[PDB]
């Protein structure tokens, strides 16, 4: 059971998986999405190939 | 990092730099694809040392 | 050995794992010397007596 959930959702080019990763940081992640540290919950990519 | 010729694996090329200002952010900027995972020390501005 | 120099050179989430392990080495060697004083003033509180 949960207080409350939140969903993101936005488009993200496979060859960007690897930086938008909680607590991987990267520079056009760092000016546009910054995940914290002790984030708890999923990121799951979904095929849109 | 730019240049014409890469050694082979077998025979790699060695270069030694030293009595210099080291500007790391220009590597980090540019080609920002390049794969820039480091061990020991944090590429995150911390390498101004 | 030394917290500044770890401090200066790695972001938090990595840095965390080495002040970690440097705290359990200076609890353990506080928490002997404080035993070995504890027994050392027994014997000398017998001694007084």
């Amino acid at each position: 059971c949960f207080t409350n959930v939140y969903a993101d959702s936005f488009v993200i080019r496979g060859d960007e998986v690897r930086q938008i990763a909680p607590g991987q940081t990267g520079k056009i992640a760092d000016y546009n999405y910054k995940l914290p540290d002790d984030f708890t919950g999923c990121v799951i990519a979904w095929n849109s190939n | 990092f730019n240049a014409t010729r890469f050694a082979s694996v077998y025979a790699w090329n060695r270069k030694r730099i030293s009595n210099c200002v080291a500007d790391y952010s220009v590597l980090y900027n540019s080609a920002s694809f390049s794969t820039f995972k480091c061990y020991g020390v944090s590429p995150t501005k911390l390498n101004d040392l | 050995s030394v917290l500044n120099d770890i401090l200066s050179r790695l972001d938090p989430p990595e840095a965390e794992v080495q002040i970690d392990r440097l705290i359990t080495g200076r609890l353990q060697s506080l928490q002997t010397y404080v035993t070995q004083q504890l027994i050392r003033a027994a014997e000398i509180r017998a001694s007084a007596n």
